[PDB]
């Protein structure tokens, strides 16, 4: 179990697979218009071909936009990568606006990759050789192969490896009796340890010792990693590897933390497209979600609007609660949505509608359910009542001090006096608003 | 070789003939041939690369092609010339100047090629025989004319068992500086198979002389000459854009040193371009900088988008066109993009339409046209991929028109927001 | 005395 | 490769005016950051008392 | 130490997830600095030519009365500093 | 090359007298005949913290007499270009780019002897001695013309095992610096081995020690900057790369005070020589009041260097103060620091001729029709224009067969590029749909 | 030939033209007429070397360019070396690795000097012979007057023998450190006593102290590397320090002086720290210039005369400058051209003086190289009248050139 | 605490021979402010490992 969060009961956009909205389904009620629109997209996003698009959830302060925005999330699943972001997130003091943003963009981009070792593991038992002839002159026979016992919990198997990995062996220095781990796509050996079937009464020796290596002698096993490309851009930009004193430097913050265009182009994407065209990973494009959109500065959308027109980005769901408002950074430009009418051609609009008192008494006694809790049929009119006059935020809202006090009152379901006096014991905006104005 | 399809991903080059005519719709452009005429001049005057430091200003409303005309520009012109893309507010960093950052981008798009004649030994190892007692042996390499011996020395052993190469394996050796190189496994490379292998990925033998000459190229550009030369940390190229180079001797040294590099023919030059989308968010200071940055001999040629007109310059309160002042639109040559008309619209759409794989019907066509031609070419055009959709959802063969119709109904363009903006909206 | 000898023959492919 | 290295020629009484043996406070008794490293929370809480 | 690298942690083995969770495919491609010098020592070589203008001995000597227990710690710490990193510098050689 | 590669001087006569046409220059006789004054009181060396203020219109030229002030002093004086906009620096102050570029406008001429070891070594055996570290190094240097062992410090013993070297082979020594090279191993051990992973150089000739001369050019800035950064060696101050590695934001301490006195103790001695360059500062109109300011004890220094802005503005407000206005954009305050110099807007004639000079230096062969054709073009437009459209034209002719340009090229070239008149025009017309 | 310091804008100052009872002299040591202000400064000079009184700061106004610098540098020049004269541009402060109060109060520091003095006994002479057993060896030193032996110590003998062991060397050796510097091959060999104690004597600023004791390696004077110095121990145990070492015999401080030119760049925030740095008894005096009247300080929208605000003002004392006339403007360029190699005629002094009272004093004075040097193009010897002519006509100036702007340029 | 400091070489071969109690005890009634406890434990002091560059 976790925190019931304010969108922990959205699951889905509960369409028909015409296309067409449903009543109440995955948790969203009414927004159909939105809904199928916001589906449309979903498979426009299913289709990772034709990307560099964005769309724009415009509306009132609260409608459905986020809802529905991370509901994308649910339809879509935890498989492809959906990287949210508000406005604000973009001023940096270690870091350029217009690098933020290119990180977000190529890191809402995943990367499945998958690969396949094989792998050995078994306390050794023995290692003998495979005497031959000599292939020269008579200085003496050589050896052919070196045979070695492997012994586990499932059996005791005789393998067969090679003079260089019988002096990998020997410059490794490990005796008979000890766990050791083969591969034989690299070929590399690694000591494990001693087995715990041979472990000591007194012997202080840590070596995170081996346990009985159960299983198989030889087990083949594939891994499927999901990493991001803004992942392999910060591993390549500040590397953490061993003794090679430009490393070293680990014990700095290290600001001026900004990528390059020539790697981000001649390095980690020649090896991506390699790796998929030679079938080791397959590519997941992904969303970007933008919420508080108007947030961002000229600049911020100038830089937007030229990488979305990129080959490369993901799509991106930008989400947008003002009307016409001046936009940042410029001294007196009024466009609408805080948006510029540039970006505005550039991306799609839908029109978050707003709710009606059956619709938010709907989302009321979803929330109630989500929240856990026992509502009655009056209390939940009541709230639909003093919702329709406040926004569906402050309605909503009044379900847990409402149900502490139920609780304290020795109630099991939320009653009519207690949400009237919870609406007496705390205002919303319009109500401070007025004493606000009332009082100097 | 998946990379999806952008906005620009269906123009391959100008749709221009040998004599810079522009074609009505070759090449994936379509329309705007005096603007596409003006880009094949440029073309051709920065692929002969003898001037430096030439301007050139795309101005023209929006959505009509400036962007495309530059991404053409930079297919036409292909690898081997630097291209260089950025958006005006790009420069904007906080750990380098604005005049830092758009050196950065000038020196960025110079290209310095070293030609070298560095001879090797390409051919397929038979046999690696050595002694230790200083160890001693020989090599067998074989190709498919002829076979010859080697005896290795001491680091020659040592960087073959560092490489690990071992018989059957096709290798290339730098007589230079004995660097190794493996290039496969050869049918011989066949292990036989019994023991724990994992590889059987052969291939052929190398062909031809057995120790050739063949030329190598290394092509750097100024821009990543002078961060390596920056300070001992010579991995700033990917490490991370730290920046900030004086312009004491090491820039000038730069410049310098490849002046008589170009003069004895090591390296001389290849010039680039710089296309500047959106150049409306350089600041005063950036355009009074640029105005003697393009007055150096190893300025590239740059190419500066343009939608606004009569506009304040950014950082001041001059009124000035293309939001450029004057003292910078001198420099300039300003060539002028038109809206496209109802055939061009229809003939961008199609074009569009078949490059993303949809197929639509006549009608599709013609309302997708009328939508086009009352609102933005961009908005038509994003409604293609949307109608699809649905057309895909219903199990469809071809977009029709109650598809496209579905969609407009469904989404809204920014005409149509604000007319719906009718409430407060919390302003 | 302690003579290593490295090789690596191509079998008869 | 220059020569005259520009040695400070500063004074001789500053090289160090801090240094003063019987005029400093025992500061170790207020040293919590040298703990974090060295000093385990079983040693503290449960041993010495 | 690998918080959220792509590459995985060091695994004493295959016997729990760390080692089973991560891919060599994925590791390599990560270049560490010393790759990174490897793969551009064929242009270090050539394009590595930028001369200071003037050259300055150690930093600056002191002129001083100063009391013994001075210059004995500084050649400590300096000891130590050389013992633990010069070992680390010898890949800058090369660019030095 | 283009835009400044026609001017190289100011074609003065011996008289200081402003010729007609020469030296890639026509018409601007007073400017160019008082920009000669400016250079000889450079030449003289006798003077400091001198300024001057090329003033005009865009493209009159104020930046071809700037340069051509440069080609006149040779390249044997510093001349350092730099853009007001350069101040502006995110890791050092802004004062400081505007005193550093100062120090390095102005330059110093030293000869000195530097010594040198070279030769194929024959054995390297190092001296060993309880402390227990290496005591010294006994090298054997082998050359053409003798040989020699000589002993070296551990610290070139190290530099040799960084080196990776062993006996036998070539290296190049120098005890100023202590920089070790390794050549390669000498080429008579070439034949030991079929091929290796080793470089090959013949015996170094000559004496095995010599000591050479060389008479090197390094600006005060240098200097400032070697002391300020030091990286020299012996030490482990290689940590430089992350002490804290900006620009080291100098102090005036040391730039005033240690380094004058150690050049000064240079050149009184026969081992320097001052050479002070010329500072030309383009673009001053967006210097910030702050270092307009400045500039009046950077001018009022007796150290400062001949500085020459460049005025391209009529009367505009001051940057950094948003509510006062000066002539040139510079506050009266350093104009009366300056000798303005005025720089005559081009009539028809002259720039007929600067078209024809600029197409001669960009290797064009255009008519006369074409060249009398940019002469109306040029009077309908700027000259930096109507000599912008030059080789577009030669392009196109190319492209049609022709040997030279006619009227019809131009004409196609102007038809396809607009002006930034023309496009204002456009803009204004269209005012409603630009944006 | 040519030295780093050249002839400039005031290297004809060569201090205050004061009799022994401060009493301006018509014309002495450069400095020309401005008697009033020239008198003013003699007293802040001198109770400057008095030092008693802590904490003054007097401003100096008047027209644009009337002496403003002049009298500063030589108020410097008349205070001599051994006395820190710390002159700073009103924007030197505004940095980035330091705030500008930080920047403001580094500079009251620097104006801060304190006297110590100590004997160290320190030889000179040349080397005749080293040896060395592997470790103690043996050197041998002479002087043109007398010859010794040394038995030296390890690091002694180590030092010696980093260099050419054999003879040749005239070295140094401060017996306190042992630090060696071989002047050349025996440059001459020193004449008396091969080792004599000799007396040193340091005038160490605050700021120097406080950046020598404040890090390991603390000697980042060198390139400002003293980022926000710690008040908290740095430097109020600097200041205990320093006024213990006073009153013992140990050392004595001498308050320097501060020259902030053009001050009206600082801003109410410079102004509200100055307000109590100038009342610490470790204030050094200063002295502060301005161009401007009555306008605005740079932080609000405030009209202040100067640009300095009241409760500041109130906090200085003001000296007026009045404008110079005919004789004091030809006495001023016949001054220049006697400290440049210029030459000019008696017609040419008067028309040049005509010159430079049309429009202004710098206008002739800058003119006045540039006649010479136009003189010099037609093989003369003098600078005539003609001359002057054709640089007036060369050159402009800023009133005639603000008034040939009947053609209109970028804005 | 253990803070030897080697203040140098006696006079009798260098500083004079201390002339008191070697066994100096007296009690350090000196004052110290609560910031330069936070000051003291902002950063660590020590060194023998890779904690020396911080210095
Ligand atoms: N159709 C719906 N069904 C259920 N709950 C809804 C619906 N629409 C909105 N809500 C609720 O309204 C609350 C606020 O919506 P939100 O996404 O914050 O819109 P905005 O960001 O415009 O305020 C959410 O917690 C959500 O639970
Ligand atoms: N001549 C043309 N041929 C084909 N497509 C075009 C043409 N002109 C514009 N387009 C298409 O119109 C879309 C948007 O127009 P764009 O080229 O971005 O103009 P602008 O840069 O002025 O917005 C692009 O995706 C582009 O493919
Ligand atoms: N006297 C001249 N002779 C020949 N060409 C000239 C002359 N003056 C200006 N030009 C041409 O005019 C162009 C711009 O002049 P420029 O020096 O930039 O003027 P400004 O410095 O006022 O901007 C230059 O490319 C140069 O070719
Ligand atoms: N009384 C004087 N005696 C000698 N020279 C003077 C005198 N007054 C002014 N000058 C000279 O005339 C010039 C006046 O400029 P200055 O007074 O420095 O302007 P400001 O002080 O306003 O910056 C200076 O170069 C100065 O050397």
């Amino acid at each position: 179990t976790q925190r019931i969060a304010s969108h922990s009961h959205v699951k889905g956009l509960g369409l028909d697979e015409s296309g067409l909205a449903k009543q109440a389904a995955s948790g969203l009620v009414g927004q159909e218009n939105a809904r199928e629109a916001c589906g449309v997209i979903v498979e426009l996003i299913k289709s990772k071909k034709m990307a560099g698009r964005a769309v724009l959830l415009a509306g009132p302060p609260g409608t459905g936009k986020t809802a529905l925005a991370l509901a994308i999330a649910q339809e879509l699943g935890s498989k492809v990568p959906f990287c949210p972001m508000v406005g604000s997130e973009v001023y940096s003091t270690e870091i350029k606006k217009t690098e933020v943003l290119m990180e977000n963009f190529r890191r809402a981009i995943g990367l499945r990759i998958k690969e396949t070792k094989e792998v050995y593991e078994g306390e050794v038992t023995e290692l003998t050789p495979c005497e031959t002839e000599n292939p020269m002159g008579g200085y003496g026979k050589t050896i052919s192969h070196v045979i070695i016992g492997l012994k586990t919990a499932k059996g005791t198997k005789q393998l067969k490896l090679d003079p260089s990995i019988f002096e990998s062996l020997q410059k490794e220095r490990v005796e008979a009796g000890d766990v050791i781990y083969i591969e034989a796509n690299s070929g590399a050996v690694k000591r494990q340890g001693r087995c715990d079937t041979y472990a000591t009464e007194f012997d202080l020796e840590a070596e995170e010792y081996v346990p009985l290596p159960k299983g198989d002698v030889h087990k083949k096993k594939e891994i499927i990693q999901d990493v991001t490309l803004h992942d392999l851009d910060v591993a390549n930009a500040r590397p953490q590897g061993g003794q090679d004193i430009l490393s070293m430097m680990g014990q700095l913050m290290k600001p001026k933390k900004t990528e390059i265009t020539d790697k981000l182009r001649g390095e980690i994407n020649k090896v991506v497209n390699k790796y998929i065209d030679q079938g080791i990973a397959e590519l997941v494009p992904g969303v970007l979600f933008v919420d508080e959109v108007h947030m961002l500065d000229i600049e911020c959308f100038t830089y937007l609007h030229r990488a979305l027109e990129s080959s490369i980005a993901p799509i991106v769901i930008f989400a947008s609660n003002r009307g016409n408002c001046v936009i940042r950074g410029t001294e007196d430009i009024t466009s609408p949505h805080g948006i510029p009418l540039d970006l505005l051609d550039r991306v799609m609009i839908i029109r978050t509608m707003l709710y009606t008192p059956q619709e938010m008494k709907q989302i009321i006694k979803i929330r109630a359910q989500t929240e856990g809790i026992n509502i009655s049929e009056e209390a939940l009119n009541h709230l639909g009542e003093i919702g329709t006059k406040t926004t569906l935020r402050y309605s909503v809202q009044l379900l847990t001090p409402a149900n502490l006090l139920a609780k304290i009152n020795g109630k099991d379901s939320i009653e009519k006096e207690h949400v009237e006096e919870i609406s007496e014991l705390f205002y919303d905006a319009k109500s401070s608003a007025k004493i606000l104005a009332d009082q100097q | 070789r998946i990379e999806r399809i952008g906005a620009h991903s269906h123009i391959r080059g100008l749709g221009l003939d040998d004599a810079l005519e522009p074609r009505q719709a070759s090449q994936g452009m379509v329309g705007q041939l005096a603007a596409r005429r003006a880009a094949g001049v440029v073309l051709e005057m920065i692929r002969e690369g003898k001037i430096a430091g030439r301007a050139v200003l795309i101005a023209g409303q929006p959505g009509t092609g400036k962007t495309a005309i530059a991404m053409g520009m930079a297919q036409a012109l292909g690898p081997d010339t630097p291209f260089t893309a950025i958006a005006g507010s790009e420069i904007f960093s906080l750990e380098m100047s604005k005049t830092e950052a758009l050196t950065q981008a000038f020196r960025r798009s110079i290209g310095v090629r070293i030609k070298e004649e560095t001879e090797i030994i390409e051919g397929e190892v038979v046999e690696i025989q050595i002694d230790r007692p200083s160890k001693v042996g020989k090599l067998t390499l074989k190709t498919t004319e002829m076979e010859t011996i080697y005896d290795l020395g001491t680091k020659m052993i040592e960087s073959l068992t560092k490489d690990k190469v071992q018989a059957g394996d096709v290798i290339t050796i730098d007589k230079a500086t004995g660097k190794i190189s493996k290039l496969g496994r050869s049918f011989t490379r066949a292990r036989d198979y019994d023991a724990m292998g994992s590889q059987t990925k052969f291939v052929q033998c190398p062909d031809g002389e057995l120790q050739k000459r063949k030329e190598v190229v290394h092509t750097v550009s100024l821009h990543e000459i002078d961060v390596i030369n920056s300070r001992t940390q010579g991995f700033l190229a990917l490490f991370s854009g730290d920046t900030g180079e004086i312009k004491s001797e090491v820039r000038e040294q730069i410049n310098a040193k490849v002046a008589e590099w170009r003069e004895e023919g090591k390296a001389e030059i290849i010039p680039g371009v710089l296309f500047i989308d959106e150049v409306h968010m350089l600041d005063i200071e950036s355009f009074s900088f640029l105005n003697r940055a393009l007055e150096s001999d190893m300025a590239p040629v740059l190419i500066m988008a343009t939608n606004r007109g009569i506009t304040r310059i950014r950082g001041t309160s001059y009124q000035s066109p293309h939001g450029i002042p004057i003292d910078l639109l001198d420099r300039l040559l300003i060539v002028s993009t038109t809206p496209y008309s109802e055939k061009d619209t229809k003939q961008i759409l199609r074009i569009r339409c078949e490059e993303e794989d949809v197929e639509m019907s006549e009608d599709a066509y013609t309302v997708l046209t009328r939508i086009g031609l009352e609102t933005s070419l961009r908005y038509a055009i994003q409604l293609i991929t949307a109608a699809s959709l649905v057309c895909r959802k219903r199990k469809g063969t071809e977009v029709q028109v109650d598809d496209i119709k579905r969609v407009y109904s469904l989404f809204l363009d920014e005409s149509r927001s604000t007319q719906y903006m009718k409430e407060y909206q919390d302003a | 005395g302690p003579i290593i000898t490295y090789h690596s023959v191509t079998v008869p492919r | 490769i220059t020569p005259g290295i520009c040695f400070s020629t500063a004074s001789l009484v500053l090289r160090a005016t801090d240094v003063h043996p019987l005029q400093r406070i025992d500061m170790g008794r207020f040293d919590l950051i040298g703990l974090e490293g060295r000093v385990s929370r079983y040693e503290a809480d449960t041993f010495l008392p | 130490q690998p918080v959220a690298s792509p590459i995985g942690p060091r695994s004493p083995g295959p016997s729990h997830p760390t080692f089973w969770t991560y891919t060599e495919a994925a590791h390599r491609a990560v270049l560490f600095p010393q790759q990174r010098l490897d793969q551009l020592s064929e242009i270090i070589e050539r394009f590595i030519f930028v001369m200071p203008p003037v050259e300055a001995p150690p930093p600056s000597l002191h002129a001083c009365h100063p009391p013994p227990w001075l210059a004995p710690r500084q050649a400590a710490f300096q000891e130590q500093l050389a013992s633990e990193l010069w070992p680390r510098a010898r890949p800058l050689h090369r660019i030095v």
